[PDB]
């Protein structure tokens, strides 16, 4: 074509942002919480109402990122093929430095196993805590991530098919299937015979498990976003990173729940 | 203004303040360092009258200040961001949000540090906080937490500058750059982002677990309970021997670029120095434990410690190898960055050799917590990291700022931090294998005259900051007039013997990265059109 | 909007058109650098002994 | 002249031992509540325990013995 | 080389005087905490 | 070529490479290219360096020639013995030393 | 055993462990001065005699020969240097047959000593809590900061292992005279053998922080002969 | 009688299964030369886990087919140790007597 | 409802910033900026009664 209308575009791939007021507004935000909480927690403010408010307007920041970020991905469109690689390869960094983290609280569970104190009576699972067996609700909420991943791939494979009825039925159902998982792992918190301070085996248990069931609720918020998102026609059929994204992130997160799975609950007991 | 300086999702004014807190952050630790060294200068209560636990929230403070607030920020943060864009030919970085909010969340973690040293009289632990010394029996209050608070946010920061890096130099090279064909500051901003994301997860995963077991009753390091302090020294010296790597393999690349440049000699081997770099960096994850030598592990996992450290010595030292032979047979033109840069090599060198010393576990149990040890990081720290970034500074600043310095204004300030930082840390080896622990605030007066020394020392060391910071202001205010007026150098690469001023006026820069072609300072736009290469 | 270029329009100081001197701003920075770790010392030594 | 002591175990030869006091006090309490009630050359672990472990920790661990929230209990009847 | 002084005297000529302050500068480098121990009250001055 | 350089295929690549430039720059950065590697080039090479900046028509460079020879050589025997072996070339193409040119 | 003003050595040997660390570290620095030496002689030449060249061989950039030499050379010292650090290492652990033991069970800011081999026909075991002399009640030739009131006395010529805890903050076990430097964590003893030469005091400090009296927490062993010591362990 | 010794290493032999099933998964699912790398390492992930997950119970079944030939485990080792740790006092203090 | 051509049409074709585009976006800004505001302003009258040591009232 004429050079003249060449000359009119970014003659590079990469993404050039405008000047977007977020991040200095969620690090403000991500201040007050720090102060706040480590305010909060030697009882020199009355009540917790100010880390709620601190956390709520750390949450509506965020949510407004993400706004600004579906906007410029979907309506101003930039996201072009290099762009979309990277953000996928950055995403993949960001789970591989969470599954580290994964790996330090394992760390903390098998030097705090498998050479057992002498206070805890040489043994582990410790003396008189009744722990957890495997059986019961683990083997539930452990079937329910697979019939989870698998009905997410299938939802994958037919949103790049082109069927909209079946790629909104999987998802729809992958959302309800995870959130009876979650509630399903509340209910086994609050009927367990070991809370968070008995012991070290409870503070490690708790730690690793409740670490996945945040990590599983922001998936559930992500996929809700997805959802919302699929229903309202953003998702292409061959554009959508920010649902490969979290397909990805939930095969790892149920991979890993499988590991803490079999060494918090067979190996460990 | 408001949208260029605090919206400003732009790699080259992020650096520019990145550079800002950098040099407040540096000014407020050495004066820590002026304040414990002046109190440690003769036996009995000086300046600080009493007050032990007042000297171990200054040391605190200084080493974890200068530590997450200079040296990170001045090498990995504004070095990283204003050049790996503006080396492989990247209009500016990716995720340019990520490492905006990187450094909007660096100055909160200094004031939630700074005012977690007024709270209830304060956290000292030293910058190694460590439990029941940090649990809430033996210290209460809620000042370790905010101290803590500002590593979690300091970690945060690191972590998204690191993956900001990772994926702009992963994807956006310009046209003809291969996966080996970077200059060599690349690569090591390159495998320094790796090993932070390999790295700080488990500093922070440590770190707040130090925090709830703190404050919210659990049991990982409270020993009457289950838990054991040894699994906290686990956790944290495996993030606290890659962070020093991490602090000092930027070094290494500005050093390399730096001698490349000042010899008029490319580095000699530069695919087998990556690969040292490279192995370095893979390899220091091997070696996390050599601060644990003495905590009651077996011999035998000693052996195979202090067998792997000697294997981090060598590849260290093929790089210092290959940097005297980059600069043998060279045309050496003494500026000041080249000063700084030859002075690097002796001064990590030394550091280096009484690290190997050090690295025996056999020897290290006549060593730990010893005044021995901080000649050691004090050196291969300090004069390393330090003489890195003033050989980053006074080479790369008249580009970016645009504004030529002083001259002899440098070599004196050159000259007077190498003789007045010499002075401090080499009595603290003889005061090291006498018998001196460390974090004391002061101590038997048998050995009376090495603290004096050094303090003598450290007046000298802080006046060459005080003329730097005078250099400083002098290339903000005759940045032209040192252009014209014959006070300065103006040409770093100096033109060849047989070659005339009228041609060497035709090929002005004879460099051999983009950085020194893009005039001063750069445009916001610089690279609107690719930057090809064969 | 790109902004516009020049040796003074890249740092955050303005340095030629002002009405203080540079030296004042440019010296006060590294002042207040210099002085918070003296008024950390002061606060922590009215808050147990004297001085 | 004599100044004996327990001399090298063969089970515990590195260098923590909060493990080998453990399980000689443990083994002692398992010596003198089970073949008889006292009369021994099970004085051995008795000899390696108070040679061994501190006071405090012996104190700390009798008053768990006596309260019975012992953690390795001792086969107890 | 071949025609010429030869080249181990116009090396050592070089290198020789180069050795002494070498030596000069590694004990200056090296050996002022000696200097200083000499002037202070612990050698009886 | 990271292969090494025997001297003859030296002193012909060089030789072939001098007879080709044109212009001033191509004289004198052919000329530190052939200065800067490390062994000092026979006359052979030196000679046609002479001619070759002859060509382009200026004087300075057909100086240097021989004080960046001064600095390439161990001693001045060979300095010596070498100015005999380009002593008519000196000669009718007239270009001075610099001890001579700058008494000092 | 003390140390002194103005000293750029160990404080001097006690026992066989340190006499083999003050060996290896002379050995280790005799072979870290010729790596020292060559590195400065290498620098030193370079600036001094390529500052004066006024062309630069721009067309050296590898050589496989020298390449390897300089990566085989630090290798074949590391392997020199490390062949009797694991000699040392491997013998400082080895505790077969004490003579007697010791626990040094360090508290906030003083240690307290206890034997409790029942040789001492009281019966009992003996113990005793070994605080600083606090510094204005020193009285004409004491040792400043690491003096101590009632001092730990032990025997010459008999191997003697003690074990080491804390009930509080991390502190260390730390005399560098007798070379002995173990971490005293709350939570497992940890013990370390020693066979003293000769009679004398050693003085120590504790090399961990702890806090507010981190250095008012010193460490005095007397070293008396073997009858001198049953005579002070019956009567103590 | 092979029970004994190949299942004391239950969490062995169920790791290295997981890891050879998510190779002969992933050799198997990348033959076919169409689907984006993440999708066949994600199917290949979840037939692993769920062969995984599947032998978990075999090695259930198989843990009470080895507790009816050791009954009450855990707790007849320890006195198997003690009358180890008894003998070797008496042993010892024998020869402390007449030694 | 497939109504993404229609705000690409909008958000093209305007000059004001992108956070402030849309046409709901002013319910979206406005109580944030006070609830940020007061959230973030807050803490930094409770950090001289901390250095202070005064705690709180509570019970
Ligand atoms: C970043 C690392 C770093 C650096 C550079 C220093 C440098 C100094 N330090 Fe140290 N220090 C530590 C990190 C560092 N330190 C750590 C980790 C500990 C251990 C704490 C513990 O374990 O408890 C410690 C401990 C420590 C001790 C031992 C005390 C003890 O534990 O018993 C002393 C005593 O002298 C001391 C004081 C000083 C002084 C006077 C300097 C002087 O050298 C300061 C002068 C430095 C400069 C003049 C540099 C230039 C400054 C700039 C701002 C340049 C700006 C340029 C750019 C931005 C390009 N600090
Ligand atoms: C910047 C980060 C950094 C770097 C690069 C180093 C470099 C090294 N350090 Fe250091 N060190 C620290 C940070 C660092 N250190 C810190 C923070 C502490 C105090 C922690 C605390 O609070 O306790 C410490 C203290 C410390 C300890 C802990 C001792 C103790 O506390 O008990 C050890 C143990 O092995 C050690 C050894 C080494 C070795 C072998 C190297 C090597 O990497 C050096 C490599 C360089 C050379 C080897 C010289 C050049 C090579 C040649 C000239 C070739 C010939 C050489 C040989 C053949 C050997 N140093
Ligand atoms: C950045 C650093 C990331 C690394 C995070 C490491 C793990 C921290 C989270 C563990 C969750 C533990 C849990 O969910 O615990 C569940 C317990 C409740 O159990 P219970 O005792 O009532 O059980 C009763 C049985 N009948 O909550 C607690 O009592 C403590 C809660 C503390 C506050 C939440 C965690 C705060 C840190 C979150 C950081 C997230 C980022
Ligand atoms: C805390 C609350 C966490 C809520 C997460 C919301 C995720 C939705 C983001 C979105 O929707 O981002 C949409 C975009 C792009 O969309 P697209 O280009 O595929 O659309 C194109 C249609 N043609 O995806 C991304 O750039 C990746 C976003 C990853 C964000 C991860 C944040 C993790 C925070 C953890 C703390
Ligand atoms: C905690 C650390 C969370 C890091 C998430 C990494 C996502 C990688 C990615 O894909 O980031 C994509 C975006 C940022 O991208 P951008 O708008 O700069 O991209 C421009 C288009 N190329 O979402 C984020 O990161 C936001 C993460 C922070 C959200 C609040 C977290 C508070 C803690
Ligand atoms: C030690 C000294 C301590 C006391 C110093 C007092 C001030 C002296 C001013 C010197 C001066 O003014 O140096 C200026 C002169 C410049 O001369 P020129 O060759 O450019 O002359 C050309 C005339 N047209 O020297 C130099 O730059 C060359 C020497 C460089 C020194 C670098 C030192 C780096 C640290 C040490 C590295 C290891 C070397 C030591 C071990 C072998
Ligand atoms: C390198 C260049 C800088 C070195 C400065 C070292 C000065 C250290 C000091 O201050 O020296 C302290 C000594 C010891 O004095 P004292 O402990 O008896 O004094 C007790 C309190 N006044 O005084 C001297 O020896 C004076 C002579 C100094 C000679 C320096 C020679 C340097 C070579
Ligand atoms: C390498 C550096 C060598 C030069 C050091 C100069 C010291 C001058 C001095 O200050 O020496 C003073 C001391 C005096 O002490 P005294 O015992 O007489 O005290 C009695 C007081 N009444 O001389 C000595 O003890 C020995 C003589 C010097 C020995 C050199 C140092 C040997 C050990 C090396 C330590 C360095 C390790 C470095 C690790 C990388
Ligand atoms: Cu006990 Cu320091
Ligand atoms: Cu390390
Ligand atoms: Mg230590």
């Amino acid at each position: 074509m004429t050079h003249l209308e060449r000359s009119r575009h970014q003659q590079h791939p990469f993404h050039m942002v405008m000047p977007s007021p977020w991040p200095i507004v969620v690090s403000f935000a991500l201040l007050s919480l720090a102060l706040s909480t480590a305010l909060t927690m030697h009882g020199y403010i009355g009540n917790m109402n100010m880390v709620y408010l601190a956390l709520f307007v750390l949450l509506t920041s965020s949510i407004l990122w993400f706004r600004d970020i579906v906007a410029e991905a979907t309506y101003l469109g930039d996201h072009t093929m290099a762009v979309r690689k990277g953000i996928n390869l950055g995403f993949l960094m960001f789970v591989l430095s969470e599954v580290l983290i994964f790996a330090g609280l394992f760390w903390a569970y098998f030097h705090s196993a498998m050479s057992p104190d002498v206070t805890l009576g040489a043994c582990w699972p410790p003396v008189g805590i009744e722990a957890v067996q495997p059986t019961e609700l683990p083997l539930l909420n452990t079937i329910i991530l697979l019939s989870s991943g698998a009905t997410v791939t299938y939802s994958h494979h037919a949103l790049i098919a082109g069927n909209r009825n079946k790629a909104l039925s999987g998802l729809l159902i992958t959302f309800w299937l995870i959130v009876i998982f979650v509630t399903c792992q509340y209910i086994e918190y609050t009927n367990a015979a070991f809370t968070i301070s008995d012991g070290v085996y409870g503070s490690v248990f708790y730690a690793g498990t409740g670490l996945h069931f945040l990590h599983m609720v922001m998936l559930a918020a992500m996929l809700g976003v997805n959802y919302w998102r699929m229903r309202n026609y953003h998702l292409t059929a061959g554009h959508h990173v920010g649902y490969e994204t979290t397909i990805i992130y939930t095969h790892v997160l149920d991979v890993i729940w499988l590991f803490l799975y079999v060494v918090f609950y067979w190996w460990g007991v | 203004m408001v949208q260029r300086w605090l919206y400003s999702t732009n790699a080259k004014d992020i650096a520019v303040l990145y550079f800002m807190l950098a040099i407040f952050s540096g000014m407020a630790g050495t004066a820590m360092s002026l304040i414990i060294r002046l109190e440690l200068a003769a036996p009995g209560s000086q300046y600080l009258h009493g007050n032990s636990q007042l000297f171990n929230v200054l040391v605190v403070g200084h080493a974890v200040l200068m530590i997450f607030f200079l040296v990170m920020p001045a090498l990995i943060g504004g070095f990283g961001n204003y050049l790996l864009p503006l080396m492989i030919g990247a209009t500016d970085t990716a995720f340019p949000r990520i490492n905006n909010i990187a450094f909007w969340v660096l100055p909160m973690g200094l004031v939630c540090l700074v005012t977690s040293t007024l709270v209830e009289s304060g956290a000292g632990t030293g910058w190694t906080v460590y439990p029941p010394l940090s649990s809430i029996q033996a210290h209460s209050g809620p000042s370790v937490d905010l101290a803590i608070f500002a590593l979690h946010l300091t970690s945060i920061s690191s972590l998204l500058g690191a993956i900001n890096f990772i994926v702009t130099t992963l994807n956006m090279r310009t046209n003809g750059m291969t996966m080996h064909k970077l200059p060599l500051f690349v690569w090591s901003i390159f495998i320094t982002a790796f090993l932070l994301l390999l790295s700080l997860p488990v500093l922070s995963a440590g770190i707040t677990m130090l925090l709830l077991d703190r404050n919210f009753n659990t049991s990982f390091f409270e020993v009457s309970g289950g838990g054991d302090p040894i699994l906290y020294e686990h956790l944290f010296w495996f993030f606290g021997h890659p962070e020093v790597y991490i602090l000092i393999i930027p070094g290494f690349g500005i050093i390399s670029h730096v001698v490349s440049t000042y010899s008029k000699k490319p580095v000699f081997g530069e695919i087998s120095m990556v690969y040292a770099m490279a192995s370095i960096g893979l390899l220091g994850f091997l070696v996390w434990s050599h601060h644990m030598y003495i905590v009651g592990l077996d011999a035998d996992t000693r052996a195979y410690f202090t067998s792997a450290t000697m294997i981090i010595a060598i590849p260290t030292g093929i790089k210092i190898f290959s940097w005297l032979a980059t600069i043998h047979g060279g045309s050496i033109r003494l500026a000041t960055p080249m000063l700084y840069a030859i002075a690097f090599l002796f001064l990590f060198t030394m550091g280096g050799l009484t690290g190997v010393a050090l690295a025996n576990a056999s020897l290290d149990v006549a060593f730990h917590d010893t005044y021995y040890v901080v000649g050691h990081f004090h050196y291969v720290l300090s004069m390393g990291a330090i003489f890195s970034l003033f050989a980053g500074y006074y080479y790369w600043s008249p580009q970016i700022l645009g504004l030529n310095y002083n001259e002899k204004l440098a070599q004196i300030q050159f000259w007077l931090i190498f003789i007045g930082a010499n002075v401090i840390f080499f009595p603290m080896h003889f005061l090291g294998i006498n018998g001196m622990p460390r974090r004391i605030p002061d101590y038997p007066d048998a050995f009376a005259g090495w603290n004096y020394v050094a303090s003598i020392g450290s007046f000298i060391a802080t006046l060459s900051l005080f003329l730097f910071i005078y250099i400083l202001y002098d290339q903000l205010v005759n940045g032209l007039n040192n252009k014209v007026n014959n006070k300065s150098v103006i040409y770093n690469k100096a033109p060849d013997f047989v070659e005339s001023n009228t041609i060497f006026n035709l090929n002005t820069v004879k460099s051999s990265s983009i950085e020194f072609l893009l005039t001063s300072p750069p445009a916001v736009h610089s690279f609107n059109t690719p930057a090809v290469q064969s | 909007v790109h902004f516009k270029d020049g040796v003074y329009e890249n740092i955050p100081f303005k340095v030629k058109g002002r009405k203080t001197p540079y030296a004042l701003s440019h010296f006060g920075f590294f002042a207040i650098g210099f002085a918070v770790p003296f008024v950390a010392c002061y606060v922590q030594l009215k808050k147990s002994g004297a001085f | 002249s004599p100044l004996h002591t327990v001399g090298f175990d063969a089970r515990f030869p590195q260098q923590n031992q909060t493990k080998h006091c453990w399980q000689s006090y443990v083994d002692y309490h398992k010596c003198v509540n089970m073949k008889g009630e006292d009369f021994a050359p099970c004085k051995v672990f008795w000899k390696t325990y108070n040679a061994l472990c501190p006071l405090d920790w012996i104190e700390k661990w009798d008053d768990q013995r006596e309260k019975g929230i012992f953690a390795g209990d001792i086969n107890s009847d | 080389g071949r025609i010429g002084e030869s080249w181990v005297i116009t090396e050592g000529r070089r290198l020789i005087p180069e050795i002494f302050q070498w030596s000069a500068v590694l004990s200056v480098c090296l050996g002022w905490p000696g200097a200083v121990y000499f002037f202070s009250k612990a050698r009886k001055a | 070529a990271h292969d090494e350089e025997t001297f003859e295929e030296f002193t012909a690549r060089y030789e072939k490479e001098f007879d080709e430039a044109y212009d001033l720059f191509e004289v004198q950065r052919v000329l530190n290219n052939c200065f800067s590697y490390d062994l000092v080039p026979a006359p052979a090479v030196i000679e046609k360096a002479l001619r070759a900046a002859r060509r382009v028509n200026d004087l300075p460079t057909a100086i240097r020639v021989f004080e960046a020879l001064k600095y390439k050589v161990e001693n001045e025997d060979q300095y010596k013995a070498y100015l005999d072996e380009l002593k008519d070339v000196r000669q009718e193409l007239g270009v001075p030393l610099k001890e001579e040119l700058f008494p000092s | 055993d003390v140390p002194t003003p103005y000293a750029c050595y160990f404080q001097d040997s006690a026992t066989p462990n340190q006499e083999g660390i003050l060996e290896l570290h002379d050995n280790i620095m005799f072979y870290l001065l010729v790596i020292l030496g060559l590195v400065s002689w290498m620098l030193y030449t370079i600036v001094m005699t390529y500052s004066k060249n006024p062309i630069a061989y721009k067309y050296i950039k590898h050589g496989q020969t020298i390449e390897v030499i300089w990566t085989i050379f630090p290798a074949v010292i590391l392997l020199i240097i490390a062949f009797p650090s694991f000699i040392l290492l491997y013998l400082c652990d080895e505790v077969i047959s004490p003579a007697m033991t010791i626990k040094a069970i360090g508290y906030q800011w003083y240690w307290k000593y206890e034997y409790s081999d029942f040789i001492n026909d009281s019966g009992e075991t003996v113990e005793f809590e070994s605080y600083v002399i606090p510094d204005e009640l020193l009285e004409e030739g004491q040792l400043r900061l690491l003096d101590t009131d009632t001092s730990m006395v032990v025997p010459v010529d008999t191997h003697i292992r003690f074990v080491v805890t804390a009930a509080d903050v991390i502190h260390d076990f730390a005399i560098p005279s007798l070379g002995i430097k173990v971490d005293a964590t709350p939570g497992r003893l940890n013990q370390v053998s020693a066979l003293i030469q000769r009679e004398g005091v050693f003085y120590g400090a504790c090399s961990e922080l702890c806090g507010t009296g981190h250095a008012n927490m010193p460490i005095k062993i007397e070293a008396v002969s073997l009858p001198k010591f049953l005579e002070w362990l019956n009567e103590q | 009688k092979f029970v004994e010794g190949l299942s004391n290493n239950k969490y062995k032999i169920i790791t290295g299964a997981w890891a050879a099933s998510l190779y002969g998964s992933w050799v198997i699912v990348n033959k076919d030369p169409i689907m984006t790398k993440a999708q066949k390492i994600v199917q290949a992930r979840m037939y692993a886990q769920f062969i995984t997950v599947g032998l978990l119970l075999a090695s259930v079944g198989l843990s009470m087919y080895e507790n009816k030939l050791h009954p009450n485990k855990q707790k007849v080792n320890e006195m198997r140790r003690w009358e180890n740790a008894l003998r070797v006092a008496e042993e010892e203090e024998r020869l402390e007597k007449e030694g | 409802a497939n109504k993404v051509i229609q705000l690409q049409k909008i958000f093209q074709s305007s000059t004001k910033p992108l956070w402030w585009r849309h046409p709901r976006s002013a319910l979206y800004l406005y109580p944030f900026y006070a609830i940020f505001a007061v959230a973030v302003v807050t803490p930094l009258l409770y950090i001289p009664n901390a250095i202070r040591g005064i705690k709180a009232k509570k019970a």
